[PDB]
RNA sequence: AAUUCGAUACAACGCGCAAAACCUUACCAGCCCUUGACAUAUGAACAACAAAACCUAUCCUUAACGGGAUGGUACUCACUUUC
RNA sequence: ACUGGAGGAAGGUGGGGAUGACGUCAAGUCCGCAUGGCCCUUAUGGGCUGGGCCACACACGUGCUACAAUGGCAAUUACAAUGGGAAGCAAGGCUGUAAGGCGGAGCGAAUCCGGAAAGAUUGCCUCAGUUCGGAUUGUUCUCUGCAACUCGGGAACAUGAAGUUG
């Protein structure tokens, strides 16, 4: 039977991959990754406390009551 | 109408439909972080007594809790050297039994002569 | 969201049958509605605000299967000529591969090859 | 033949040679290249190599073709005691 | 503590794969011999900085530089700190 | 009748019927599936008693584990179903000791040491 | 260490080592 | 022909954004129901290969390249009807097998030069 | 007791199966039930010993129960009702689909 | 020029380290900055009712930071914009 | 209470973890975090490259390798468990002596992925400083990264320190 040889051509395989029949090491490597810019960068999340201008001016009263305290005895930095 | 601010707060900076209620826990602090919370108070200004923080406490709360053990740290009234602990007991302080809802949870306020520590190791009555 | 679950998909990338074709939902279901044509005309004169929030609370569009299409043409388009006579295979490949990766940001998957043009006319 | 080792991995040998971006400027300067390969197209060079401080000055060689481009200079620089 | 990290960080998203991933793409392939150098020497050149080994991955809660766990971007410190404290969903004892 | 043993993480089922002289392993050829070298006399003992060899069929089948973990496992299987005749075996068996499993499982590695009782040398 | 089991302990692939000859074996018999 | 689908409904677990199996799309099909002739059958086998179920006929076509299930469920069919069409090609091929091996066969089994020269006769 | 086009539910939680939850599905809950560890350490202080240990783990639970094979209409019937339906957890809906060529 | 630092009998020394190319890094030299990368208030300010800055991209120099452009994008009666 | 005996699969805390008092030792760490007090405020502060943290007359500690023939090696065959996988795990086919390379069925994972090593079968060795022993120790190469002379692994093949129970 040549019908049991000649019955393969399949060579196209449209399901479609990229071919080098033979092999020279290809920029395919390099793009079938998920790509590593911005899910990384964004890694340092958020305290909401940024927001809530009733705990904003407050930390920083604080700190700036600090300041006042170590101004009286003038121990504070200067320039 | 906090509870619409914040309800505008977050979910515009999460993205997501929100709900926020409150309810009237009405026998203050029988939990463990409230009495924290509420101790580092008295102890930030003015200054008050660890006794008389533990009599009012032996005053108000002991409504059916099974126990309060209570703890602090930090340099002591008042030779501001060398800080040291003092703890208070009662009738059943345990934490190597098992199913016993026992919360604790610490907190540390200063004097600006370093800063005081309290612990809480509430216990409460199960089975009731 | 999902499908109809009942018929296969007819997409074929075939088109937009446009609004007013509410003759047929009328035909089904103005059964339970009123005797006036304004009244989906004012539907309508309302759905274009609806339209507005829809897209501001649900999302920015995505466009097709032509973005294959948008994106070889951007690859034959870095070419732009015949200069290296191996610049254009480098591009070809670099299309049909780059069109597979299934994350692959499909604005960036287009900018790369806006970026091959770029040096291509540097070079 | 260290010359000719280069020209026989020129890039036949996938890697290629990786230099140090500097490349590309004259030749005969403080060069904290710090580990960009000898260049075997530029031998018989009186390159003074990297300097934090203390550049340790070598002469471009045949000798020297696959090293890196500070061959001369050597760290961690303690072989005496004698209690 | 964070500060220049987040920088790093932020500047690699700027010279996102946009350019590097870019001016890689004539280093691997073989045939375009016509200078491979402008997409290798001379514009692959990325300013000392803005690479992806460069990057070390801190902490977010105290900024704890090395020992950092991935998933919750926390220390060993307050990892286990914390997961004593609660807040923590599902982190048990294994007394297995 | 069925029966199924397990030690040391292998678990072995097996079917006693009143047959003839088959012993059928993964349905494989037993003595080639464990090895001439041994585990044979050892799952052998178990019917070398008030048994000629010449009165039952045993169709096994047993995975997990290593090569002694997973002959255990077949005996004590076989002594599980060994209950056809059920209140009158466990008398020749029990006294021997033919019932029970090791539950001697592996002991699991704590911290700090090397191994659950090794430990490292202090100075 | 070169050995098989030089390799196997390193955990590289040595020239008695891969796990593709293992296959190449027989399927050239 | 009656078709096999799946495709994943996973809930978004409250983070807004989208979950990343969401674009699964599974497709099974058989070439037993869709009654083709032995030789095109096997040539489009061979050209899957191991995405066959063939011990029961099965063909399988998931492309994750895409990214909404509408653009999956596309090229699911898409990807169906080409394999159908180059497997097609497989029956004519064969027929033009038969055609050459005839052909070489009928000029040297002898008295096929009657009609071998007759056709010069008609010439 | 074997289904064919259906509508899968698989729910991956850390505490399923007691919840006044959605059992009305036909066949009731079967189990995977993973394992996961990262065990760390006793300390908190950056200057001593590597040699104590505290243990945490992590034990996801998901939970499988099959939809009987709610039909080209009975699908999106209930689809919709379930397109917000809230437990508290993470839960898996898979589409049969089988349409006619 | 650094061979960073803390650990010190059982209860330190394969210890922080669950991972030193640069980074990590405090330590050492060159390279600079100094209301600074970062935060509030701070108005002398500058004016824009849309400028400037500022930022997706092009070019050039810096061992690198930058920086110099150079388009373009882009806007706030608040400008982060300035000292 | 102890000793047996019974049953039982488990007998006397069955095994394992977890859980750890008062308190002691000015134990440890202001270099995680928090914090008192004291100093610098064109600097001890911020960032950039280089270079250092890897060396060495030197002792000590922990871990690894073995001096063999209960064994070293080559070909045959047997049996796990946890686990891990989207900057991902990747079967098969092809390519390289191989490390590597080409590409990819499936898999966000009870479904896709993963030659177990011992062991066993035969043979070689036949007791050596050896086919035991492998540091130092040449050429080609290659993985990443923008970047492998001071400053990461990996393969090919040659050299073969000491080591005979310390």
């Amino acid at each position: 039977s040549a019908v049991g040889r000649g019955v393969t051509e399949a060579r196209a395989r449209i399901f479609g991959h990229m071919l080098n029949p033979t092999g020279q090491r290809s920029p395919h490597k390099i793009l079938r990754k998920k790509l590593i810019g911005d899910k990384v960068a964004e890694w340092y999340p958020y305290d909401i406390k940024n927001e809530d201008p009733n705990v904003l001016a407050r930390e920083e009263k604080e700190r700036i009551s600090k300041l006042e305290m170590l101004k009286r005895r003038d121990k504070g930095p200067p320039k | 109408y906090e509870v619409k601010k914040m309800r505008s707060f977050l979910s515009n900076r999460t993205n997501t439909k929100t709900l926020i209620e409150s309810v009237k826990i009405k026998s203050v602090y029988q939990s463990a972080s409230l009495i924290a919370q509420d101790i580092s108070f008295q102890l930030k200004n003015k200054r008050r007594s660890f006794h008389s923080i533990f009599a009012k406490i032996v005053k108000e709360i002991p409504k059916g809790v099974e126990g309060i053990r209570i703890c602090f740290s930090g340099r002591l009234k008042d030779a501001a050297e060398k800080a040291q602990t003092k703890c208070y007991k009662h009738r059943k302080t345990s934490c190597n039994v098992f199913n016993h809802k026992i919360d604790y949870a610490p907190v540390e306020v200063f004097t600006r002569y370093g800063i005081l520590g309290v612990k809480v190791w509430i216990s409460y009555s199960q089975k009731k | 969201a999902a499908a109809a679950a009942a018929a296969a998909a007819a997409a074929a990338a075939a088109a937009a049958a446009a609004a007013a074709a509410a003759a047929a939902a009328a035909a089904a279901a103005a059964a339970a509605a009123a005797a006036a044509a304004a009244a989906a005309a004012a539907a309508a004169a309302a759905a274009a605000a609806a339209a507005a929030a829809a897209a501001a609370a649900a999302a920015a569009a995505a466009a097709a299967a032509a973005a294959a299409a948008a994106a070889a043409a951007a690859a034959a388009a870095a070419a732009a000529a015949a200069a290296a006579a191996a610049a254009a295979a480098a591009a070809a490949a670099a299309a049909a591969a780059a069109a597979a990766a299934a994350a692959a940001a499909a604005a960036a998957a287009a900018a790369a090859a806006a970026a091959a043009a770029a040096a291509a006319a540097a070079a | 033949e260290n010359k000719m080792m280069s020209r026989s991995v020129w890039k036949d040998p996938f890697v290629d040679a990786f230099l140090m971006k500097k490349k590309n400027a004259a030749l005969n300067r403080k060069i904290w290249s710090r580990r960009s390969t000898i260049l075997p197209e530029y031998v018989d060079s009186a390159v003074r190599i990297y300097n934090g401080k203390t550049h340790v000055r070598c002469k471009i060689t045949e000798g020297k073709v696959g090293h890196k481009f500070g061959e001369f200079a050597f760290t961690r620089k303690v072989k005496k005691h004698a209690k | 503590r964070n500060s220049a990290d987040h920088r790093r960080r932020l500047l690699a998203a700027r010279f996102e794969l946009r350019r590097k991933l870019y001016k890689a793409f004539c280093k691997d392939p073989d045939l375009p011999s016509e200078m491979r150098d402008k997409n290798r020497y001379k514009l692959s050149k990325l300013p000392r900085n803005s690479a992806f080994a460069r990057i070390r991955n801190r902490c977010v809660f105290t900024g704890r530089s090395r020992s950092v766990t991935e998933l919750f971007r926390v220390s060993r410190i307050v990892f286990r700190g914390l997961a004593s404290k609660g807040a923590l969903m599902g982190i048990t004892k294994s007394s297995w | 009748a069925y029966g199924t043993g397990r030690r040391k993480c292998s678990i072995a089922r097996v079917w006693i019927q009143p047959g003839e002289g088959k012993f059928q392993v993964n349905e494989k050829e037993f003595d080639v599936y464990f090895p001439m070298l041994d585990h044979r006399a050892a799952l052998l003992r178990p019917l070398a008693e008030t048994k000629t060899l010449g009165r039952w069929d045993i169709k096994c089948t047993v995975k997990g584990g290593g090569t002694t973990g997973q002959v255990g496992a077949i005996q004590l299987g076989i002594s599980r179903a060994l209950q056809n005749w059920e209140p009158d075996m466990r008398t020749s068996l029990r006294a021997a000791g033919f019932l029970t499993r090791d539950s001697r499982v592996v002991e699991r590695k704590k911290p700090g040491k090397a191994k659950a009782r090794k430990s490292f040398q202090w100075v | 260490k070169k050995t098989k089991k030089g390799k196997r302990f390193k955990g590289s692939y040595g020239n008695s080592r891969g796990k593709k000859q293992k296959m190449i074996e027989r399927i050239k018999d | 022909p009656i078709l096999r689908w799946q495709s994943r409904i996973v809930f978004a677990p409250g983070g807004d954004a989208w979950h990343p199996k969401n674009r699964k799309v599974k497709m099974s099909v058989t070439v037993k129901e869709l009654g083709l002739s032995k030789h095109q059958a096997k040539r489009l086998r061979e050209l899957v290969g191991k995405r066959y179920h063939s011990g029961k006929d099965e063909l399988t076509i998931t492309s994750e390249r895409f990214e909404h299930r509408e653009e999956n469920r596309k090229d699911c069919l898409r990807t169906l009807y080409g394999l159908i069409e180059e497997a097609g090609k497989a029956n004519k091929i064969a027929e033009d097998i038969r055609t050459s091996y005839v052909k070489q066969r009928l000029r040297a089994n002898p008295a096929f030069m009657q009609k071998l020269q007759a056709k010069i006769i008609r010439s | 007791k074997i289904k064919g086009t259906k509508i899968c539910i698989a729910i991956r939680s850390f505490v399923n199966p007691e919840k006044q939850a959605w059992c009305l599905p036909p066949h009731t809950r079967k189990v995977a039930m993973p394992d996961t560890r990262t065990l760390y350490t006793v300390l908190r202080s950056p200057h001593v010993d590597k040699k104590s240990r505290e243990q945490f783990e992590m034990r996801f639970k998901k939970r499988f129960l099959v939809i009987k094979a709610q039909s080209h209409e009975l699908s999106k019937k209930l689809f919709w009702l379930k397109r917000y339906r809230i437990l508290g957890a993470q839960y898996e809906l898979q589409f049969h689909c089988k349409t006619r060529l």
